[PDB]
């Protein structure tokens, strides 16, 4: 989702306690991956919406 | 985004350098035009959908064909997709005034738009004509002191597109 | 209001699939409030038998 | 800035600010001319605050300055420093700006990576931030004095 | 989801047996009654916007407490979701009639609604209401041929939401 | 049936069926007497149906049925048969459904793997399946044997 | 279309056409010869269909060409009567492809924004639209008006 | 809230508040009274600014309560006043709240699909929040006067 | 995409007419060869594996090298790549010919498909001798009435592809 | 989540009623004790580390079998999920303090909390124990006004875990 | 998943000792073993197919209801779901097998499979059956040492679907 390695200091920890727990599923992982502060700093907010 | 604060912090940090009088100077010059920024944004806001009422309204009355059939904007489809890049011309022009700098509607808007536009198909002309429009109706619902301010990003929009 | 916790059944009727997709077929997952009626409708159309719903949260 | 998370929120959303964005803005503007008197004394005691601070640094860690230590030499010492420098401009930065986006984009991003690289104990640099947060806090006014060591808390969290 | 053809197909698939008289029979009886299915389908389609406004606005005249304060669908959310499952059950019926099964309620609507509208609290109650409206505005519009049938999944709903 | 794939068409946008839709559903119910019909002139001729398809596949085929063959013997023979039978029944299925669909359910999803699971040579399948076609459009009239024929040809071509 | 809606309901599921997709095709050509005398008929009258059904919405809905409507005025009721007969040769089109897909593609993506955008009323277009389908079908037969009211009655559905 | 975005936007990062976000708290909580009071008066005076309302709003679109109006009747009118009331009370919540979301959850989202099923145009509504805007900040100070205008335009915005 | 019926309407649209005397004629003129292609588009769909295995052996005699080691159909990948290739072709040429139309073979066939083959090594012009022999094995399958509107697609496709 | 004035403005909003005089004590009341929260969570913010610091050490040395082997917390990815856990707590405390209530607790922390600890083996005396020792550290870092609040939601986590 | 070897570790990791006498038997076993594991492995890789035909064909044989009409294997769909299950659970018994070790058998097979067939239909009992004829079938090409450490999973499988 991010083109490379996050370091561990921009990795989400509840989605992955959430997942390592079973409480949500790999779909809903990315789904917090995409709507994550990084995702729209990186991907939506150097670029024009096409 | 770079706003004006940003701006400055990137001209001084480039050359490893404190704020100076001149920083401050734009600093200030900024903080004083805050105010007005945010009362033009808040009546924009507040008058968006009207703007753009008006704004398509005096260019397809300009320019009829463009809505008549062969036009660009003649189908319920590419109306919609007109009158929704209007409103992202709005929006990111208000997003610019707000900020102070340009550098939004550099990235987010004009980066790529005139190749969007040629592939399309779309009248890069008849779109600048629109944001003229555009700048007119909003000039009017802002006042003089913001008029000139907005009308800054409504020129920066018309001459990249231009 | 708040999140569901949903336990659904989804068969297979388009074709026979070679990998394990025991995980793809019966499972219990939380879906937020806003997004239940959509996921509701997915795995309705899709065949799925919605075992339970059950409202964890609010 | 302040002006710039509240642009990017609201356009994340498709949205014009709302009322309390545009208030949030509202004050952050009102309160633009004390933050510009606070970033002007942190500037003006640049040279006061960093040879201070390491004055500091440099009696609590005498063996960092001491033969076979990181710091030891007058060149190597002297980009110690320079990177006392480097943060007290970055808090500067983040005063005027109203947050701490400077900070953390120019100096936290890649901090650890970066000193791991470099082998600077970082350590040093949480207490040589201590070192320059109670003297700048000493000089600025009390009220000031809060707002400043935000910053400075902030960056010493951020180096840990 | 089964029609009543391939319902007559599933009876005697799982027999193993080709197709017998009764089963010709009932097969005749579906293409008998298709012709006005799809005049009551086209009928309620024509009109269903209608019916929900009508459908809605006698249930909440007949229990005013569940659009006000405290009521079930009292905010705009709330008042909208209440009108998005009327229109849902009106769509679901009518697919339902023009397929003569009810295998399509069980499978798209009744599935799980059930369950969702006991942790909600929606009130089974006046549910039942709002689909009774609905009988009764749709039964006036398709007429009386057409209306005994729509009962029929209307009932059904009603039945299954109890 | 045509029916159910108009619904679900309809269901798969959330609206109600287009005038394209109910026309369609009205050209098929309009049908229903000559499908009925056709099913029935099927299901009373299947006996010959099926005894002269297995004549002419194994005339074709003598390997099929030779020492060796995958329906050598009397019960392997009859199985073949039985097979046949199972898809004649489903084209009579699919002719009174108006369209492949409870062949496609029944007969078609995972075809080949179920025949490569017993040793059936597909194109065993698909040349009996046209055995089938030529009997049974043999016994219709042309305007009736093109739409059967036309469930058979789906039926050969699943097959292979 | 019937041929594009089926042709791209088959390229979807990358396969040829079914048996009940080829069926009607072929009623939907059977059909042609009617489908076009239909709008042959809609065609010749197009003006007194348009007069008629404007005269009846403006008796049912007054309050648009009273002062403050949006058809008040004379170019602004010529541009309403320009909107119901574009709204009429789409539903010719509509006839003679069979389906709504030109309806859809010239008349119904985003016509709610359009007419937002303009301060048309949805109710006065639904109301609009339903007089000409009375008004149309009121110069046809049984037959012919139960299709015809079929697309007016789509593209009400779409404008409500 | 301001507190709840706040926390709201710390949480999603997974981090405590940033010196901004405690600065925007900080504002927040110190214009707490001055909030409240305008709730106050607001609140006291509820009956008159509905009432002015109502009458500039049926004064300058009298189509509204001209017969044929979507608010025809001293029933109709009486919901209509009803509404406005609803909206005040939303535009109170909102302005003790600092932000817009208690108008947002309760009387914007789905607004547009309400209205829609009771037949109320948009533009009435959002001529009947300018008209409860005029009439609200007549009776306030300047800044109270922006302040509740600022909520106001943007009720007016998110019923258009 | 468009066929016969959709090309006369986007015609009359974009002028913003009404269906004139050769509009009717031209629909008339579709409509009359829909029943033949119906029909040969069934023959086609009952016999395309037939087709395909036909053409892919005479096209592999005839350029022996395509699958000797080092061809670009050598291996049982771009083997089956290749043949699955030519199955595109047959198909959409049939859908092209049930439309009346060329263009659904521009917008999703023929379009980026030379820069699609040249990045990918495959030898155009040996691409175009399958679809010749592709319509050779058609050709006396559909018969002659019929075998005349396929070439037209046939060719269609050899052409864009040369 | 909810804070003291969402929760107050739900109130009245499920009564129907405007804001009286006693909604309006609790705004004052809760608007009065802003500047207190702010310093709190201001302090616990930049001591955050610490706290978990000293926490987890006395933790640790009063159940010192928690990190040797055969223990809950013995192995490096144990013992980081618990000192993980801790921070957790941490954080979701002092946001529920700055919001003046415990909603966020529930909705984010403490639902279903319980069983996650019950069928992974997590000691929830253990747990309690390492609450209690932020508490108390956070309590000596904050001043006694600032600690009195926090224990509030320190406890809380506390009896929500049993 | 779980090894023998990864079972030895965690039982002496969570005991917090390194290994001993007893440990390095066991690895020593295992190792020992580990060849004609490796050699059973390969021969049930090498004929997958011919054991899934030959345990298909025994139960069917035994049980010719469950592909006749009204059987859980009257369907093509259905009969492949059939083989298709039995040769998840030759795979997955070649993995165990190969591991020494049940593991992945719980983790990977049975966990939540008797609730699926439970609420598909299928019948445990034939599934069972079905494992049962794999279990003789493969124990006839692997031989007799090989076989009884093979039926263990078997066995394994066959009691977690009872
Ligand atoms: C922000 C809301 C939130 C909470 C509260 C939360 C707690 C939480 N802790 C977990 C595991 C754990 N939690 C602990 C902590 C325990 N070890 C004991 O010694 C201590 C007494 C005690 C902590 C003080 C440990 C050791 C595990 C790992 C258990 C395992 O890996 O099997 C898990 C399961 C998945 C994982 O490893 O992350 C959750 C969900 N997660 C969340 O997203
Ligand atoms: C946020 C920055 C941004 C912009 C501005 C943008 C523009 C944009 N305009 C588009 C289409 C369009 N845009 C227009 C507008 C033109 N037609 C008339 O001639 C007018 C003169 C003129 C508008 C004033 C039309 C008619 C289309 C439809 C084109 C088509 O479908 O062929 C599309 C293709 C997607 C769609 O159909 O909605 C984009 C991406 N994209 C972006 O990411
Ligand atoms: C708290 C958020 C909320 C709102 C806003 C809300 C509005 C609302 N207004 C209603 C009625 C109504 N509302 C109006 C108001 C309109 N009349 C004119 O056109 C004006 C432009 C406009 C008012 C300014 C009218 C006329 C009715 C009666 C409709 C009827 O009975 O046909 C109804 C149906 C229940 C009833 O009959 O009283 C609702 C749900 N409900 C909510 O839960
Ligand atoms: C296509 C089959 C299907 C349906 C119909 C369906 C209905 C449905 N209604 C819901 C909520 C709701 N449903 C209603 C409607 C009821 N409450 C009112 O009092 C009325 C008496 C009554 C309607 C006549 C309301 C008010 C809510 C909001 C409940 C809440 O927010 O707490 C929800 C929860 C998620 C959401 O609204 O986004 C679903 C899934 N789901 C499905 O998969
Ligand atoms: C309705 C859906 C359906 C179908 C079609 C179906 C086919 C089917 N045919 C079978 C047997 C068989 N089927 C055949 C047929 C072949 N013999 C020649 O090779 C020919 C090419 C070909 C027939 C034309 C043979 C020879 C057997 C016996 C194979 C054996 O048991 O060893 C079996 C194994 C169980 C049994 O003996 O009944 C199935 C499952 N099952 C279904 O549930
Ligand atoms: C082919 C698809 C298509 C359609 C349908 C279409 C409609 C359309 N109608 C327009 C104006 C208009 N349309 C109407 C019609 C309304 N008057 C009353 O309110 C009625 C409820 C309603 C008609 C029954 C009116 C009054 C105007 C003038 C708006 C103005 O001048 O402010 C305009 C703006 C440009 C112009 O004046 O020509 C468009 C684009 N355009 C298209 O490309
Ligand atoms: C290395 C990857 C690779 C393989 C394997 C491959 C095989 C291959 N075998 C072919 C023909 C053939 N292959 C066979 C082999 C069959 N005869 C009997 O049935 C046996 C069961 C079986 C062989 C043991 C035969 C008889 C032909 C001739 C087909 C014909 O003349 O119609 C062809 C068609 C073109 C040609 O003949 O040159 C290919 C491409 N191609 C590849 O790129
Ligand atoms: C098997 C995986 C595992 C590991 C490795 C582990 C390490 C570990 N070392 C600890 C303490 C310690 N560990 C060290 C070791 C360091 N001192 C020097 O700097 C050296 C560079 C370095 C060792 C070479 C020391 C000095 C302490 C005492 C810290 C204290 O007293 O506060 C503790 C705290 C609790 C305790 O002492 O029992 C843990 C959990 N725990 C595990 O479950
Ligand atoms: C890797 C571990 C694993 C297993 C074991 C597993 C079992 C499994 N079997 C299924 C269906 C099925 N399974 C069977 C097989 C059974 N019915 C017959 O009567 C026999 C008695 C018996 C086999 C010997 C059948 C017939 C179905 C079809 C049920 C249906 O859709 O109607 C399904 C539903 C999805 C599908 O249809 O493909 C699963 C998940 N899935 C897994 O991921």
């Amino acid at each position: 989702v991010f083109e490379r390695d996050v370091p561990d200091y921009q990795r989400l920890s509840y989605p992955e306690s959430r997942l390592k727990n079973g409480e949500i599923s790999m779909r809903e992982f990315i789904r917090q991956l995409a709507e994550s502060d990084l995702y729209r700093k990186q991907f939506y907010e150097p670029y024009p919406n096409t | 985004m770079q706003d004006a604060i940003t701006s400055v912090i990137n001209t001084y940090d480039v050359q490893g350098k404190y704020f100076d009088t001149s920083a401050f100077d734009k600093l200030k010059a900024y903080y004083a035009t805050g105010e007005l920024r945010v009362r033009a944004a808040g009546t924009i806001s507040a008058n968006a959908a009207t703007i753009i009422k008006e704004a398509s309204a005096k260019l397809f009355s300009n320019q009829p064909d463009l809505v008549r059939p062969g036009g660009n904007a003649y189908t319920t489809r590419r109306y919609a997709a007109c009158v929704r890049d209007m409103d992202y011309f709005l929006r990111y022009a208000t997003y610019a005034m707000l900020a102070g700098d340009t550098s939004i509607l550099d990235e987010r808007v004009l980066n790529g738009l005139k190749e969007t536009y040629n592939s399309l198909g779309v009248p890069i002309s008849s779109t600048v004509q629109g944001i003229q429009a555009m700048k007119e109706v909003t000039g009017s619902l802002v006042g003089s002191g913001a008029a000139k301010e907005m009308g800054v990003y409504f020129d920066y929009l018309s001459s990249g597109l231009s | 209001t708040r999140l569901f916790k949903v336990t659904a059944l989804i068969p297979s009727y388009k074709k026979v699939r070679g990998g394990r997709e025991l995980q793809n077929t019966y499972f219990t997952k939380l879906v937020e409030y806003d997004r239940w009626f959509a996921e509701q409708q997915r795995i309705q159309k899709q065949g799925g038998k919605i075992l339970s719903v059950k409202m964890v949260a609010g | 800035s302040v002006v710039t998370k509240a642009i990017v929120s609201a356009d994340a959303e498709a949205r014009y600010l709302s009322p309390g964005e545009l208030d949030r803005i509202r004050g952050f503007v009102s309160s633009g001319e004390r933050r510009l008197r606070v970033a002007q004394t942190l500037t003006e005691s640049r040279e006061r605050i960093i040879k201070q601070a390491g004055d500091q640094l440099f009696q609590k860690r005498p063996d960092l300055v001491s033969p076979g230590g990181n710091a030891y030499g007058a060149e190597r010492t002297a980009s110690c420093l320079r990177d006392l420098d480097y943060y007290l401009r970055l808090v500067t930065f983040g005063i005027v700006a109203g947050d701490v986006t400077p900070i953390e984009e120019i100096g936290v991003i890649g901090v650890k990576e970066m000193y791991r690289n470099l082998e600077v104990p970082l350590p040093g640099m949480v207490e040589a931030v201590k070192a320059m947060k109670s003297v700048a806090t000493g000089l600025l006014s009390g009220d000031d004095s809060a707002e400043v060591g935000y910053y400075f808390d902030y960056l010493a969290g951020a180096l840990a």
